[PDB]
């Protein structure tokens, strides 16, 4: 009841990876993609 | 790797200095086609598969 | 864009000394590698000496190892070839070659070189 993982089963043809570090809370984001 | 399995590896988001390759004192045939080796470190290009 | 004029030839007895030079004119900073060629009568043109302009490392053939040396003069833009302890098998046509693509050992005729006019070195 602390772990569940059934979102994908596919591990072929990877190109890129990136690992970093991260009602009461309001979170905001903007997603846009210009010229790659 | 072998010549039946020389993989087209994507090694990305790095740097690679070639001055230590220049003073390695073990090279036999250093051949850079297209661009001169003297202007290889200061200016780069994309698709840096090895 | 690279023009080479060479000199320093002549005749000498075996055991003597000679000194070749090869003056470079044009795009001096694009030249990365100086190779000295040698063509015996009845033989294919082979490689004797090598010089990297950036690093200063020298390469020598097995028949000229311990007797032949190569040096660079950046003030005069002229590579030097000093011959010590000569033997009469060295009677050949000598050539100087300048490269602008990198350094390659051993020397090969089929690659791109800027070729000199050639000089005669005769020993006996
Ligand atoms: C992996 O992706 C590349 C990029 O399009 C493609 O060329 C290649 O054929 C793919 N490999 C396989 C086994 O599908």
């Amino acid at each position: 009841m602390e772990s569940e993982f059934r979102v994908y089963s596919s591990a072929n043809n990877c190109t890129f990876e990136y690992v970093s570090q991260p009602f009461k809370n309001l979170r905001e984001f903007v997603f846009k993609n210009i010229d790659g | 790797a072998s010549v039946y399995a020389w993989n087209r590896k994507r090694i990305s988001n790095c740097v690679a200095d070639y001055s230590v390759l220049y003073n390695s004192a073990s090279f036999s045939t250093f051949k850079c086609y297209g661009v001169s080796p003297t202007k290889l470190n200061d200016l780069c290009f994309t698709n840096v598969y090895a | 864009q690279v023009q080479l004029v060479e000199s320093g030839g002549g005749s000498v007895q075996a055991g003597g000394s000679l000194r070749l030079s090869c003056a470079a004119s044009g795009s001096i900073s694009s030249i990365t590698y100086l190779g000295w060629f040698r063509q015996a009568p009845g033989k294919e043109r082979e490689g004797v000496a090598a010089l990297i302009t950036v690093n200063g490392h020298t390469y020598y053939a097995d028949s000229v190892k311990g007797r032949f040396t190569v040096s660079l003069d950046n003030a005069k833009n002229t590579v030097y070839l000093q011959m010590n302890s000569l033997k009469p098998e060295d009677t050949a046509l000598y050539y100087c070659a300048a490269a602008a693509w990198g350094y390659a050992w051993p020397l090969h005729q089929d690659d791109y070189w800027y070729w000199g006019q050639g000089t005669q070195v005769t020993v006996s």
